[PDB]
């Protein structure tokens, strides 16, 4: 769709 | 003191004296280096390669799992090695042979390189002796586990001798395959039973990252972005065009075509060229799901073009159509994707925020996140500290993520001020930018730039994760799934930086699969790590025994006579220190090796004394005058043998004289010290000393001499009543007798003639060339003396009084100073007439100096005389000398014809034909004259005489014009005045200065001939002694004023001619036999040749230049200066033969000095004999009976301090009467008072302080002379020497000028020629050994075309420095020595006997041009000798590698371009290795020694150098003026030179980018600067070019 999904700064660097 | 030497020994040669020592596996992650290693273990075990199987003969073999690294290693090893390689891969015909012929190519090729299944195949069922080989490395060897046929080949060691088999290491890069890892102790345990050996592993800490890749890590996060299936209604579309065009590709009904089938035939194919445009879709298919649509873009345009070129190789018109449709359905696709990308990207009003939102959603969920993290990255950090890189998998996907990248960098352009993009690609190479298409230059242009700071990013698959040394980035970028081991860790290596970041870009689908997957990735990491953390790796090793540990109880110091005291705790590091001060070619010094000695070797050499103890060898490098290695005495531990081991060997260097009394290493200035008083002495007198505490501009260069005349001049008087000596002077006319000449031509050939009046005999004298202004004369003195004797005193008078009165009047020659020179004293000759007396025999003619004692006053003549005084006889005029007083009072004129049928009342002769004599000068004159009075009688025709008194100039200017407007000089006989003086006689006194002055030097040189020829014991010989007949005089008219398997195949008949090959399809002749002997060389062997030394050719070698003689004395320079440089080489190495090669060169250059030729030449006398003044007569020179008042000379020479302010207006302001200048000689008392006061009237005046020597020296007697000057003299006699009798002759003739002290022992002095190299009598081992080190030297004597007779000199020759295995001989340093006088005179006495026509100076240049370095190297690269050189040095094996390649990408050519430029970076880093031109010295020095034949020496030599010695001396290049003019095309601007006298002697300035940049540089020689503006330039033109 080329439009994927959006997200924004609620983002996670999540530790392995 | 203490100096520190941080163990400098480099990895990779610690690894192959380790891999020597006992079998094992490297495994080292970088990529470089593994062919280093492999090229060295190759060399060490190389010996034994020329003996056949049969006599114990053994090979060497490779093993690579495919063909393409086999076919790198063969290229590699011939690169690298002088062996004969073979190349044996796959099925190339090789499993259909033959016993026989395996055994002669066996024969025919020493290291045979291949893959397994040809191995397996000749071992298991043709086999070949394993015992019959010397080792067997393999690469990539974590391949071979299970069945893989490394296992096998393994395993056939254990059925073979195993008291024979040949030495295995296994070459690695990664330790597993790096798919998955489990049971990591298990796989390394089998590994270690499948090769019989260890791993081993280097733990740098410096510049390797072992340490740091188990020592460090950084925070470890996933990104965890959310993800599904990709779905997209644009790819649905072109699946449905895919579908519906393929509905219609099943009836192309095309015509008949050829049926292809597949390999496997499993099934019927269409063929590639209708299943080429499928397999590009299928290929398009996969690459939208992985890149996108702009990588989609650029692809289909490259489907595009593939499909071009198709369609223009197709022919078929149906193929054509249907290729055509499917070319259409291509470019809509990628129509459909560039309309999508110019429309989604912009579909908004706000263009500076869309820009970026329409990114964040073009890029797929993963690169949203990477670009949003990013971008809060970067929000406000400084681009100081930032650096990144991202990590791909596809070649293309670089590209794309490039363009995308840009895409978002120029949206916003806050990341502009941090972030900067680049991309980079390997192998299939697409265009990547307008500059550097090659992907090398690519590459580096990229590494260059990013370790440069320049960048902070760029995206690379995995190009760069092989182990680059690049900048650990803070940070680093995964983009493509990272389902590898390797790669993971290599990456994971890239984020080296201490508390650094790394992400993970996993899916949240993806995540769970994954997370096991790290787990066992890091866990086998940490298990790879603990494993290898146990071996026995380089730091493990002895070799870190620095830490000198407390054990001094156990081992004492040493104290000598001074009482100094030696620690051994310091042993170490003063013997480094000493290596520091042997000369190297500045890649770093060298260490002594500290080998280690085996139990058995122990017992061997000791035996129970040693029982239970540690004995370690040094072996001191070859450059030092150790050779012998040391063995320390026994005790318990390593490091206090090693500690004992360099203490002996302190001791010894101490005890033979290579370190002081201080116990530190000697210096130049140290060692020349204990030579000052044996070599140097005569310099002690001139209050000089060799040491030479300051140079340059303390120096004073200028010296005043008291000159003499020759002995023959001297005291020459004649007498009265005594016998006397005239020699008659005859002028030859060389020129045709024209009319315009004809005058002087039948003046010149009357009996009537002067002669030099001598109370001494004179020698026989060479023929005078002389140059009038009509043309050449030629002058002889009469060889027979004329006899007479002086009857009365009044005779003597009336002799001197004419004399005088010739210099006076006729020549002018006149000062007020001036007196006779009364008294018998230097240049005391005379000139006197002669006339043909009673017979054939002259006498003297006393009728004309009787009536000429003084020329009567020009006087005129008022209207009245005539008319009164009778006119004079036609007669009287004919032949005689005028004066047209009327018009020139001081012009004497000369009458040539008398016209008695003209009348003063006749018309003009031509061009004023209406004029009447009478008339025109009546109308020119009249006043001061009156009119004619008679007015019918004849006329003169006369000729003008010159004023020039130097007749040195070949050139002329007589002018046509002028030749008619000469002989019109008609004049009226009573209206000029004359003297009645014979015209030939004056014509003749004319040229007497230069005559005068050429013989005042012919007399020195044949003087100087006779000591010469009597010192060399040669003047008995008939061409000597009185029996001589000299040449004329030559003049020197060169003076200015006067895949790709068919290259491999066709290439494998060449390594069956093996790199040595030398190529000769095509001569160097084509860029646009028997040699001749040289003439010295040919009568130095045989007496038969030897020429007389001609005083002519001493003449020329005592003018200086500075003077305007038709000859100079630089070109005997050369040959002189090339033979004393020899001679001084030749000399130094026959008495010291232990000194290194520095302090050698620093002697030679110091013997042939300037100063010391000059000190070594004043002692000899001989300068005070020197032409170095230019001959003008009228100004600055002194006539023989002429001189200066006695009683003033006599003040002059009494008081220096008042001689030294005497100046010229003093000296006219003499007034000397002609009594005094005639009669009492000495000046009166009134005058001389006048002068003494007048004089000193300059100290009061602003003459104080001139230089008055410069201008009244010629009064005295003194002259001052260069200090170039003096030692070019002493070159230009030696260089006559030697071409006269040759140097079995000159050589001796040192002794004279005592530059060669003569040894009282042995008259070695002669002998010299034929000595040896050094230590011969203690190399007498067998030989056999010698050639195992010469592999394949027979190729290399082929090329050099010269077999030895002894090898042991061409061992010596090839040993570089930085090689421990050879201990027989020294280096090549010893013999280079030698071998640079040898080609230096060898080369220059040729180009001085066979070119004549080159302008002397310009030889100089020649001669420079052809020693230069880096010439040598050219030569030596061109016949490929460099393959031989016995060396261990890594940098030094790349930068030789890299300028062989520079050298044959140009086939050789010495055709000036870059590298002459690149002499700048001879010892911007180097780019020509000395070492590379110096063995080729080394090789020539052997050639000589060897035979002991000059002239054969001289055969190889031109064999080597006749190309370039064509080519030179057709042009020759120069630096100093080419680099001048060469600039001033567009470059005229340059800068004086800067003297500094220090290190660096001289700065320049100058300007780049043409004129608008300023850049300069500096120079430690004069030279050096220029060629560091040459590189510059050089630079500048790359920017140009680029």
């Amino acid at each position: 769709i080329d439009r994927y999904e959006q997200v924004s700064k609620d983002f996670e660097f999540i530790k392995i | 003191m203490e100096d520190v030497e941080i163990k400098p020994r480099g990895y990779q040669l610690r690894l192959v004296d380790h891999l020597t020592k006992s079998n094992g596996i490297v495994y080292l992650p970088t990529g470089s280096g593994k062919t280093f290693v492999a090229i060295l273990v190759l060399k060490r075990f190389s010996q034994d390669f020329d003996k056949p199987i049969e006599s114990g003969g053994k090979r060497a073999l490779f093993m690579c799992n495919t063909v393409e690294l086999a076919r790198q290693q063969a290229m590699a090893v011939r690169r690298c090695t002088n062996f004969k390689v073979g190349f044996y891969v796959g099925e190339q015909g090789v499993d259909d042979w033959t016993r026989g012929m395996w055994s002669d190519e066996i024969k025919k090729n020493q290291v045979l390189v291949g893959t397994a299944q040809v191995f397996l195949d000749m071992v298991t069922q043709t086999y070949v002796a394993l015992s019959s080989l010397s080792v067997v490395i393999i690469d990539e060897c974590h391949h071979g586990t299970g069945h893989h046929p490394f296992r096998e080949f393994m395993r056939l060691f254990t059925i073979a001798n195993q008291t024979k088999l040949p030495r295995v290491v296994g070459l690695t890069g990664v330790l597993i395959k790096g798919n998955e890892i489990t049971n990591v102790a298990t796989k390394l345990k089998e590994l270690e039973i499948t090769y019989r050996g260890n791993i081993i592993t280097v733990s740098d800490t410096k510049e390797m990252e072992n340490v740091m890749l188990y020592a460090t890590k950084p925070t470890e996060v996933m990104v965890s972005f959310p993800h599904q299936e990709q779905v997209l209604t644009v790819t649905r579309l072109i699946s449905a065009e895919i579908e519906k065009f393929y509905v219609s590709l099943d009836l192309m009904n095309i015509g008949v075509q050829p049926i292809r089938r597949s390999k496997s035939l499993q099934c019927l194919r269409d063929p590639s060229k209708k299943s080429f445009v499928k397999q590009l879709f299928n290929d398009f298919l996969y690459q939208m799901k992985e890149y996108g649509i702009y990588a989609a873009s650029i692809a289909i345009i490259s489907l595009i073009v593939e499909f071009d070129i198709k369609r223009r190789q197709a022919e078929t018109l149906s193929v054509k159509l249907m290729h055509r449709t499917a070319l259409t359905l291509c470019e809509k696709i990628r129509h459909l994707l560039v309309q999508k990308l110019q429309d989604m990207t912009y579909d908004d009003d706000d263009d500076n925020v869309n820009t970026e939102e329409v990114i964040m959603n073009f890029s797929t969920p993963k690169v949203q996140r990477f670009l949003m993290s990013l971008k809060v990255s970067f929000a406000d950090k400084d681009p100081k500290d930032i650096c990144c890189l991202v990590f791909v998998e596809r070649r293309y996907t670089c590209k794309c993520i490039y363009g995308l990248l840009l895409n978002y960098i120029q949206s916003t352009p806050e990341l502009r001020n941090v972030l900067t993009p680049q991309f980079m690609v390997g192998r299939n190479n697409i265009s990547p930018d307008f500059e550097s298409v090659l992907e090398r230059k690519w590459q580096k242009s990229a590494i260059q730039q990013f370790r440069d700071g320049n960048a902070n990013l760029m995206i690379c698959s995995s190009v760069l994760e092989e182990g680059i040394d690049v900048q650990a980035c803070n940070h680093v970028f995964i983009l493509d799934p990272v389902k590898t081991f390797n790669m993971y860790v290599q990456s994971k290596g890239r984020a080296r930086t201490t508390e650094a970041k790394f992400v993970l870009f996993t899916a949240d689908k993806e995540r769970e699969k994954t997370i096991q997957q790290i787990y066992q990735y890091r866990k086998a990491h940490n298990d790879i790590a603990e494993y290898l953390k146990d071996r026995v790796l380089e730091k493990t090793e002895p070799e870190l025994y620095e830490i000198k540990g407390h054990f001094q109880d156990d081992i004492d110091p040493f104290t000598n006579e001074n009482g100094a005291v030696l620690l051994p705790n310091n042993a170490l590091a003063i013997l480094h220190r000493y290596c520091q001060t042997i000369p190297t070619d500045a890649f770093g010094f060298v260490i002594p090796w500290f080998h280690v000695l085996q139990e058995d070797e122990r017992d061997r050499i000791f035996g129970v004394s040693a029982k239970g103890k540690h004995v370690i060898s040094i072996n001191m490098p070859v450059n030092c005058m150790l050779r012998d290695t040391i063995y320390s005495d026994p005790m318990d531990n390593v490091k206090t043998a090693k500690i004992s081991a360099a203490f002996k060997a302190c001791k010894v260097l101490y005890s033979l004289g290579e370190l002081n009394e201080r116990f530190v290493p000697k210096t130049l200035k140290e060692r020349v010290a204990s030579i000052a008083d044996v070599h140097f002495e005569h310099w002690n007198k001139y209050g000089d000393s060799v040491t030479a505490t300051v140079n340059k501009a303390d120096k004073s260069k200028d010296r005043t001499y008291k000159t003499e005349c020759p002995l023959e001049f001297y005291d020459a008087l004649p007498r009265v009543g005594e016998i006397c000596y005239a020699y008659e002077i005859f002028l030859e006319p060389q020129f045709e007798s024209c009319e315009y000449t004809e005058h002087m031509y039948l003046n010149l050939q009357t009996p009537r003639n002067y002669a030099i009046l001598l109370r001494n005999k004179l020698p026989r004298l060479a023929e005078m060339p002389l140059f009038s202004n009509q043309g050449k004369l030629h002058v002889r003195v009469a060889n027979a003396p004329l006899e007479v004797i002086i009857q009365n005193s009044e005779q003597l008078e009336l002799l001197h009084q004419f004399h005088g009165m010739v210099f006076r009047d006729i020549l002018k020659i006149w000062h007020p100073f001036f007196v006779l020179d009364r008294r018998s004293k230097e240049n005391s000759y005379l000139v006197v007439p002669l006339i043909l007396g009673a017979g054939e025999q002259k006498c003297f003619d006393w009728e004309l100096m009787t009536n000429f004692r003084r020329l009567p006053q020009s006087h005129g003549s008022n209207v009245q005389q005539r008319e009164q005084q009778p006119a004079p006889r036609p007669e009287d005029f004919e032949g005689k000398i005028v004066t047209q007083w009327y018009a020139n009072y001081d012009k004497p004129m000369l009458v040539t014809k008398v016209h008695r049928e003209l009348t003063p009342l006749s018309y003009m002769e031509k061009n004023q034909q209406d004029k009447t004599y009478y008339e025109f000068t009546m109308s020119k004159y009249g006043n001061r004259i009156g009119d004619v009075v008679h007015k019918d009688k004849f006329m003169i025709e006369v000729r003008d005489l010159t004023e020039q008194l130097t007749f040195y100039v070949h050139n002329r200017g007589k002018f046509n014009a002028k030749s008619k407007a000469k002989m019109k000089v008609i004049l009226i006989p009573e209206l000029c005045f004359n003297f009645n003086f014979p015209g030939d006689l004056w014509l003749k006194l004319i040229f007497l200065p230069s005559i005068l002055n050429r013989m005042y030097f012919l007399l020195h040189a044949e003087a100087l001939r006779k000591r010469f020829n009597t010192y060399l014991n040669l003047h008995l010989l008939p061409f000597n002694g009185t029996d001589y007949m000299p040449r004329p005089l030559e003049i020197d008219y060169s003076l200015k004023r006067n895949e790709m398997n068919e290259m491999d195949f066709e290439d494998k008949e060449y390594w069956a001619k093996n790199q040595f090959h030398m190529p000769t399809g095509n001569i160097y002749g084509n860029r646009t036999g028997k040699v001749k002997p040289l003439l010295i060389l040919q009568k130095t062997v045989s007496k038969e040749h030897i020429t007389p030394a001609e005083q002519g050719e001493f003449l020329a070698a005592i003018t200086a230049s500075s003077a305007a003689d038709v000859f100079d004395m630089e070109r005997l320079e050369i040959l002189g200066n090339s033979f004393l440089k020899l001679s001084a080489t030749l000399y130094l190495a026959s008495k010291y033969s232990d000194w290194n090669e520095g302090t050698l060169t620093e002697v030679k250059s110091k013997l042939v000095s300037n100063r010391n030729l000059l000190f070594c030449l004043i002692d000899a006398d001989i300068p005070k004999t020197l032409n170095t003044i230019q001959f003008t007569p009228r100004y600055t020179w002194l006539p023989p009976g002429i001189s200066l008042p006695h009683n003033v000379l006599a003040l002059w020479r009494e008081n220096p301090e008042f001689a030294k302010i005497i100046g010229p207006h003093n000296l006219r302001d003499l007034a000397l009467g002609d009594e005094e200048s005639l009669v009492k000689g000495n000046c009166s008392d009134i005058n001389y008072n006048r002068f003494v006061e007048g004089c000193r009237a300059n100290g009061q005046s602003f003459y104080a302080g001139a230089d008055f020597s410069s201008e009244v020296n010629f009064c005295v007697g003194l002259v001052t002379i260069p200090n170039k000057v003096i030692a070019d003299t002493l070159e230009a006699l030696l260089g006559v020497i030697v071409k006269n009798y040759g140097l079995q002759h000159a050589f001796k003739m040192l002794e004279y000028f005592k530059i060669c002290r003569a040894d009282i022992d042995k008259p070695l002095t002669q002998l010299l020629n034929l000595e040896l190299g050094g230590k011969k009598m203690r190399a007498n081992v067998n030989t056999t050994e010698i050639d195992g080190f010469l592999i394949n030297h027979y190729y290399l004597e082929k090329n050099l075309g010269y077999t030895f007779k002894d090898r042991r000199y061409l061992l010596q020759a090839l040993t570089h420095p930085s090689y421990p295995t050879n201990r027989i001989t020294g280096s090549y340093q010893e013999l280079e020595f030698i071998g640079n006088a040898i080609l230096d005179f060898l080369i220059s006495a040729y180009i001085f006997e066979n070119n004549t026509k080159m302008n002397p100076g310009a030889l100089t240049d020649l001669r420079s041009a052809l020693v230069n370095n880096t010439t040598l190297a050219c030569i030596c690269v061109r016949h490929r000798l460099h393959f031989f050189i016995l060396a261990e040095n890594a940098k030094l094996s790349e930068i030789i590698s890299k300028f062989v390649n520079f050298q044959e990408s140009q086939g050789h050519r010495v055709t000036n371009y870059v590298r002459i430029l690149l002499e700048e970076a001879d010892v911007t880093n180097v780019d020509v290795p000395k070492a590379l031109g110096d063995v080729l010295e080394a090789l020539i020095a052997a050639v000589y020694l060897d035979c002991r034949d000059l002239q054969r020496t001289w055969e190889v030599i031109f064999n080597l150098f006749e190309p370039e010695l064509q080519e030179f001396t057709r042009k020759v290049p120069i630096n100093h003026i080419r680099q001048l003019v060469e600039h001033k095309h567009a470059k005229p601007v340059f800068s004086s030179p800067i003297v500094e006298g220090e290190t660096v002697m001289v700065s320049c300035q100058f300007t780049c980018m043409e004129k608008t940049i300023k850049v300069y540089g500096f120079g430690s020689n004069k030279d050096q600067a220029k060629l560091s503006a040459a590189k510059h330039a050089l630079q500048q033109l790359s920017k140009c070019d680029a």
